[PDB]
């Protein structure tokens, strides 16, 4: 129904209640309740009605101060349909953020209040400062830095030709078109123009033209180039920015009181074992000591005590207490929950006394092993039904011990054949007799092999506190590393807090682009973390700050895993933060995540509407249904998530349809009379982080091939999981499947006449050479014509990427098809000059990307915490090594990957 | 390995590959509920919290029309007009006759969440006996592929009897 009843309450305690329509802004219901109010008691006491505000208890059970009254009540969905009036004044300013933070980050901020942990109210009240100080820093800076924030340059990873561009400027429709050189700085572009007025910014984006660059440096420019369109730009100066900024001594052993077991769920024919082993990242600390067993139950109780053969003052700061309660028939075993937990607290004090950790559920996996200390040290947020054991840690000394301050840790730390023996082991698992000596030779790592601090690091016993301190005292000394070798130190198997600092310490070298592709990587190690304030986070933070692009695929990437139980919290006290610095930025999230959620409902409508009538329909059904003025205003206007600088401005309804496939994902048309016609793919149903890695390497490779002046001409199209299965993909306009091609050089032709065939026929044998090699090393297989498509400019590219290395975990050959060497050999059946030049960019592209293998490496390890199936082992690292060749010589490698080109080529044929 | 012949072995290979590939697909059903369930419930909870956070706004209206009415119904009184203390009371009426409403609102969800804190705790129950099932089809699996590899079946026979 269009109306809905509402109940609304009056500050003299007067009850109304009376239909609205759910489409109604609530500026025209409180005149509607105005209208009403009259004929009950007391009116002739209110204020006003612009002296009241409606006040609602919204989705995520919270109290909301409705300010903006231009919002409709559908919009505002509130719980129940109550409003009550509230008085207007009382520093309304955080009641708004605050209020609409809770919207935009999924989660109510209340949910961290209830919590009562000291460890969230500190964060909270660190992180929220440091964030608001660098937003009011950031006003208070120029015209010119905050340009460099909110549009920073969009540059491109040669020869000095002429341009023709043209120029324009604010509310003018008159345009001054002149040449400029192909090498000219933007300084001179505008100059050549203020002197041709008399006698910055690309027009439908939000992209700005600035800073010590040449004109083609910069992607829009670049594009027009190649695509041959000239570049339309609008000259503003200061005036139009503004308008848009504005103790060691306790040698007794380790010990835990295993009280009680709560809600466990097993069959009543079995016993209960809880182990227990205590961990440093991936290595043992000691002896997995077991429990007695007891019968099934819903609450088990052991009262027992649980010795580890390590004396307390051997505990490093990052020591974890990992469980697992296992279900035993008496005397193949079945775990049924997990649970870790940090001996040291956050402000270092040693935890002593009664903890009640709500246990995960245990998953079967091929390392089927007992305990699990990779999992989130955090406890299961469903309270409700989790089961739970009641542990106790006893009491030590009258006084509560913290870990040793750094000063009083540095202070504790402070041949020649075995020389050779160092160089022939540092050159990746190193046995028993190799990480003692590597240790005794501790001092010579650190001189002669910084590199090597890894390696070094996990030789390191960190079960006993003499070797701990000599190692952090060498690494309070130890020289800076490259982003390369700190990327490895993010890893779980390097947890120690001094690590992680000496790791960000080196990251702090990164360009605001190259930051940028190591991006999702970064936030997915925040798993890996311990504690909620951590330098990791600090680092995001700070860059997210200060780069509004950086900001925006944080915010995705933290928002997208919301729903994820043990990220959750962590995840949500980064936005919030994230949220009361970028202010302007949030209003941009916010026009986003609206469209977002009336496209799910759109695609809901869709998926069910599809069940029951034909396509078109279900299309005229779809376009009623967007035609609907508060769908239509949400969907146009609004920054494209996928890229912030793209402005999706008015939605083509007609031009909007659905796709016909295992999803059914929306297919949304949208066209700018300022600015050519942007197209976006919401999909919802299954999972879109697999092709993001996989599009994210694939730019990675192109980049780094640009970087060698070999550019493959490729497609990397935007994919963005906006959350739980849900998602966004870049329209690419003009092109079509290779399979729908054929029903292929005749596409060329009637796409490309004359001269235009040979510019295709280049294109195609680049971005062929280039997904070649890139599905190749990635094992992407399932290559057919039903996803791999064709460009009108001739650029081939590859689509739906769901099979990763190998698994369809089986080696995917190099493959050429016998369509596609047709296509590059121009029509021959022989043309070795074209074909050998083409076999040329593949050798090229493979080699290139071989000297930036671990990159590659050191990215996936870190992605493994992602919790993807086809990356959680080192074996799907080392698909990358074999696919790679990186553990042989570049001569070596190559006359292989011949082999494997020479054989692709003899295969091509059979079919 | 209970058999010692190739073909034979290589049989049980298959029935125990498909033995394997049936449990776990149910298990990974079973795991789509609880995980299902698990968001469902924080739901039904979230949704426990917003009815009590309406009723203290309904019961803080009521202390709001009890303090605030004391003066009014005083007044009204003196003046004879009996028919507007009359008015406030009714509609004082009609406000907790409302609160009734919204209590019984919260009362059903507390019957829907406690249904489903039982239906998880089953579901677990039900994945908690096919994990010792699953994890041991899954290991004899593997042993039976580790004698033929031992006794040198080829990859193509050892492919076929896995798929
Ligand atoms: C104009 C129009 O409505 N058309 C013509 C083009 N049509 C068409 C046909 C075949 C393929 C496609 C198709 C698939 C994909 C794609 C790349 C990655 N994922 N996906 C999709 C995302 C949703 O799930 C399926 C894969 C894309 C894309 N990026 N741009 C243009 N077309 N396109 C598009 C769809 C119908």
């Amino acid at each position: 129904n269009q109306s809905v009843v509402v109940d609304f309450l009056l500050p003299t305690g007067v009850y109304l209640n009376f239909p609205v329509s759910r489409n109604a802004n609530l500026s025209t219901i409180k005149q509607l309740l105005w209208h009403r109010a009259q004929y009950e008691p007391l009116f002739h006491m209110l204020s006003g009605p612009e002296a009241y505000v409606f006040t609602c208890i919204n989705q995520t059970a919270e109290q909301q101060e409705l300010e903006d009254e231009q919002r409709r009540l559908c919009d505002v969905q509130p719980f129940l349909p109550v409003l009550r009036l509230v008085a207007r004044e009382g520093d309304r300013v955080k009641k708004l953020i605050n209020s609409q933070i809770s919207l935009l980050i999924g989660k109510g901020l209340h949910e961290f209040d209830s919590l009562c942990d000291p460890e969230v109210n500190d964060f909270r009240a660190k992180m929220c400062q440091f964030c608001e100080e660098a937003a009011a820093r950031r006003q208070q800076l120029g015209w010119e830095a905050w340009l460099q924030y909110s549009f920073p340059l969009q540059l491109e990873p040669l020869p000095n030709r002429a341009l023709l561009v043209n120029v324009k400027f604010e509310g003018s429709e008159e345009s001054f078109t002149f040449q400029v050189s192909t090498k000219d700085v933007p300084l001179a572009l505008m100059a050549c123009a203020l002197r041709k007025k008399a006698t910055l910014q690309v027009n439908g984006r939000h992209e700005y033209l600035y800073g010590s660059y040449p004109l083609c440096q910069f992607q829009y420019i670049c594009s027009c180039l190649h695509s041959g369109l000239t570049p339309h730009l609008t000259m503003v100066h200061s005036s139009s920015i503004l308008a848009m900024r504005d103790l060691w001594s306790l040698e007794q052993p380790f010990r835990i009181e295993l009280i009680q077991g709560s809600k466990v769920n097993a069959d009543e024919r079995m016993k209960l074992v809880v182990q227990a082993g205590l961990f440093h990242g991936n290595e043992m600390l000691c002896k997995t000591v077991s429990s007695s067993e007891v019968s099934v139950c819903s609450e088990p109780v052991w009262k027992q005590r649980l010795e580890f053969d390590i004396n307390i003052c051997d505990l490093p700061r990052m020591a974890r207490l990992c469980f697992a309660l296992y279900a035993v028939i008496e005397k193949a075993d079945c775990p049924i929950a997990w649970a870790n937990l940090m001996l040291f607290d956050y402000k270092d004090q040693l935890k002593t006394g009664e903890r009640c950790l709500y246990m995960w559920p245990s998953v079967p996996d091929e390392k089927g092993e007992l305990l699990n200390p990779t999992g989130t040290v955090r406890s299961n947020p469903n309270t409700d039904s989790a089961a739970a054991l009641l542990i106790c840690l006893p009491e030590v000394a009258p006084h509560p011990v913290y870990y040793p301050a750094l000063e009083k840790i540095l202070e504790l730390g402070r041949t020649e054949e075995e020389q050779l023996q160092l160089r022939e082991i540092l050159e990746g698992e190193l046995y028993e007799h190799e990480k003692d000596l590597v240790w005794k030779l501790r001092h010579e790592v650190q001189e002669h092999f910084p590199e090597a601090l890894a390696r070094l690091l996990l030789v390191t016993k960190w079960n006993k506190h003499e070797d701990v301190a000599q190692m952090l005292y060498l690494l309070c000394s130890w020289p800076e590393l490259p982003v390369l070798s700190a990327l490895e130190l993010l890893d779980f198997s390097f947890p120690d807090c001094h690590v992680g600092s000496f790791a960000i310490k080196s990251l702090r070298k990164l360009t605001d682009d190259e930051l940028f592709q190591y991006l999702l990587q970064l936030v997915q190690v925040l798993k890996y973390e311990s504690y909620l304030d951590c330098e990791l986070t600090k680092f995001l933070l700070d860059r997210a700050l200060a780069n509004r692009k950086i900001g925006h695929f944080l915010f995705w990437h933290l928002r997208s895993e919301m729903h994820v139980p043990s990220v959750a919290l962590r995840f949500g006290l980064i936005l919030e933060a994230y949220c009361r610095g970028s202010t302007h930025h949030m209003k941009v999230l916010m026009k986003q995540g609206e469209a977002l959620s009336k496209l799910k409902a759109l695609n809901d409508f869709v998926k069910l509407s599809s069940q029951k009538t034909p396509k078109p329909q279900t299309k005229e059904l779809m376009h009623l249904c967007m035609r609907q003025e508060a769908y239509l205003e949400a969907l146009s206007h609004l920054q494209s998530p996928l890229d912030p600088s793209t402005l999706l401005a008015e939605v083509c309804v007609e031009q909007c349809t659905f796709m016909d496939s295992k999803m059914k994902p929306l297919w949304i048309m949208y066209s700018n009379e300022e600015a050519g016609s942007v197209g976006i793919i919401f999909k919802n149903g299954d999972d879109l982080r697999q092709d993001m890695l996989t599009l994210q390497m694939i730019q990675l490779m192109d980049v780094l091939w640009k970087q060698e002046g070999l550019d493959l001409r490729m497609t990397p199209y935007g994919c963005l999981p906006t959350g739980d299965r849900t998602g966004l993909i870049e329209v690419v306009l003009r092109s079509d499947t290779i399979a729908n091609i054929q029903l292929l050089l005749n596409w060329l032709k009637s796409k490309n006449p004359g001269e235009a065939l040979d510019r295709a026929i280049e294109e195609f044998t680049l971005s062929c050479a280039g997904y070649c090699v890139a599905t190749y090393v990635l094992g992407i297989g399932d290559r057919h014509s039903d996803n791999i498509m064709i460009r009108e400019s001739g650029q081939l590219f590859h689509i739906d990427f769901g099979h990763f290395l190998g698994n369809f975990r089986e080696r995917v050959p190099f493959i050429l098809t016998y369509d596609f060497v047709h296509v590059i050999q121009q029509g021959k059946t022989n043309n070795s000059e074209k074909f050998e030049r083409f076999r040329g960019y593949c050798e090229r592209a493979y080699t290139i990307l071989r000297r930036h293998g671990l990159l590659f490496l050191h990215l996936f390890a870190l992605m493994r915490a992602a919790g993807l199936p086809e990356l959680s082992c080192s074996k799907d690292i080392q698909y990358l090594k074999d696919s790679l060749a990186l553990g042989k010589t570049e001569e070596e490698a190559l006359k292989h990957f011949r082999v494997k080109f020479n054989e692709a080529l003899r295969e091509s044929w059979k079919t | 390995v209970k058999e010692d012949n190739i073909e034979a072995v290589g049989k049980k290979l298959h029935e125990y590959n498909t033995q394997f590939q049936e449990k776990s697909r149910e298990y990974d059903r079973l795991y789509e509920d609880y995980t299902r369930t698990s968001q469902e419930i924080q739901m039904k909870r979230t949704a426990i919290e917003a009815f009590n956070e309406t009723i203290k706004i309904f019961e803080e209206q009521c202390q709001t029309q009890e303090r605030y009415s004391k003066e009014y119904i005083e007044k009204f009184k003196r003046e004879g007009n009996e028919t507007e203390i009359q008015r406030i009371m009714h509609n004082y009426e009609k406000l907790k006759s409302r609160i009734s409403e919204i209590v019984d609102s919260r009362r059903r969800l507390e019957e829907d969440l406690k249904k489903q804190a039982a239906e998880y705790r089953e579901i677990d129950k039900r994945m908690n006996s096919i994990k010792p099932d699953l994890i041991q089809l899954r290991k004899t699996r593997d042993q039976y592929l580790m004698w033929l590899t031992q006794k040198g079946v080829r990859q193509k026979k050892l492919n076929e009897w896995l798929g």
